[PDB]
């Protein structure tokens, strides 16, 4: 879309953009937090057979449009909460959508000149590790987080152990 | 002959330590210009000349 | 050799304090500082020089207890400058004086000059701790702080704080010490939802 890729003129932290309860005072954006809303309550009451999808959608889709960072963030905020119900019943896809998460990192960190939100972004990998990856994602992992830019490294650099 | 240069500095030290030894002659003290303690190699007392 | 431990530490304080009492131009007051405490932190290589790994933390807890045991703060400060070069120099893994430090049991906050320079010295030698001890000192140091009543003296108070700056340092993000999910789980995990 334009609001997310070229107009942030709405450019609202986007931790209250795609928070749907904003919707509370008339401020719910778009499409944006409505997709994301109907997003959250038709995956959850998916079945796993129905969810196992999104990995495809992710590395085949999604991939070759994520180009700035508030798409990094939505597509985060997307997929993100489903990553129990991944690590509970099928474990390839929780290592696939690890992986894809640190790729599109990987486009974000180079088409962007500088990222503004690198400490969220930080804060949900290590989070995804140490709830639900552990170490299963070690050896494709490290080429990603070798080719990022050196604040990203040296925020990133506990993920290899 | 163009050996000499090399021993006179080697001179000047020991010269230095004559007119040391004969400075605290009166005084209760003992000289001496080794000094075999542990260490050495930490201490400040290793990187000094 | 427990009391070997002993001999070298009170000569080494009760030596240096003394030659320095009198200032007799004894020192050179810059860097020849620098070089009497790098002359304890010989003395110091010379004593570790002879111990076994096993054996490696009881004579810390030793060391600790010693310093913690006295009562002069200049004599304090001066084996706090001595462990200082002992783990600079590379002579001690910079993680049992840290622990060994926190979890004496002297350390009080009633000992506010003990408090202070404590936890100055792990300010200057906490940077070099692995991210996993760096999350037990965490763990450890906001349960020190935890025992402080909610009103001080008005005096003890910037003595006291000078544990707020080694929280500060570790929560810091640029600095990067660990990984800082790490240390809000360790923070939730000791105020949760709900608590001040």
């Amino acid at each position: 879309s334009p609001s997310l890729t070229s107009e942030t003129e709405w450019v609202g932290y986007p931790f209250r953009l795609f928070d749907f309860t904003a919707c509370h005072q008339s401020y719910s954006e778009m499409s944006c937090s409505y997709t994301l809303a109907l997003a959250h309550a038709v995956w959850h009451h998916s079945s796993i057979g129905q969810l196992s999808l999104i990995p495809k959608f992710l590395t085949e889709v999604l991939l070759p449009i994520v180009k700035t960072e508030f798409q990094l963030l939505y597509v985060y905020h997307l997929v993100g909460p489903f990553l129990q119900r991944f690590q509970q019943e099928r474990t390839r896809c929780m290592i696939e959508i690890g992986v894809a998460f640190y790729d599109m990192l990987l486009n974000v960190d180079q088409c962007s000149t500088h990222l503004n939100y690198m400490d969220p972004i930080c804060d949900f990998l290590y989070h995804m590790k140490y709830m639900f990856t552990g170490d299963s994602v070690k050896e494709q992992v490290e080429k990603i987080i070798c080719n990022l830019k050196p604040a990203l490294k040296l925020r990133l650099r506990f993920i290899t152990h | 002959m163009k050996r000499i240069i090399p021993w006179i500095q080697q001179l000047k030290f020991w010269l230095g330590q004559q007119r040391c030894k004969q400075s605290i002659k009166h005084l209760p003290t003992i000289s001496s210009e080794t000094l075999q303690l542990s260490n050495y190699s930490t201490h400040p007392i290793g990187n000094l000349s | 050799m427990e009391t070997q431990l002993q001999s070298i530490f009170e000569e080494v304080v009760k030596t240096e304090v003394i030659e320095e009492a009198f200032p007799g131009m004894f020192m050179d007051t810059p860097e020849d500082e620098k070089t009497k405490l790098i002359s304890c932190l010989g003395a110091f290589r010379q004593f570790w020089g002879g111990l076994s790994q096993e054996s490696h933390e009881q004579c810390i807890q030793w060391i600790v207890k010693f310093i913690h045991g006295q009562h002069s703060p200049k004599r304090i400060s001066f084996l706090y400058d001595c462990l200082a070069m002992a783990v600079e120099t590379g002579l001690l893994p910079p993680r049992l004086v840290c622990e060994s430090l926190i979890n004496s049991d002297t350390l009080e906050w009633e000992r506010t000059q003990l408090w202070a320079l404590t936890f100055k010295l792990v300010r200057k030698i906490i940077g070099g701790v692995d991210y996993k001890g760096v999350r037990d000192l965490l763990k450890v140091i906001l349960e020190k702080i935890l025992t402080i009543p909610n009103t001080v003296s008005s005096a003890v108070v910037q003595q006291l704080l000078a544990a707020r700056e080694v929280i500060a340092y570790i929560l810091e993000r640029n600095a990067c010490l660990l990984p800082a999910y790490f240390a809000v789980t360790e923070i939730r995990k000791l105020y949760p939802e709900g608590k001040l």
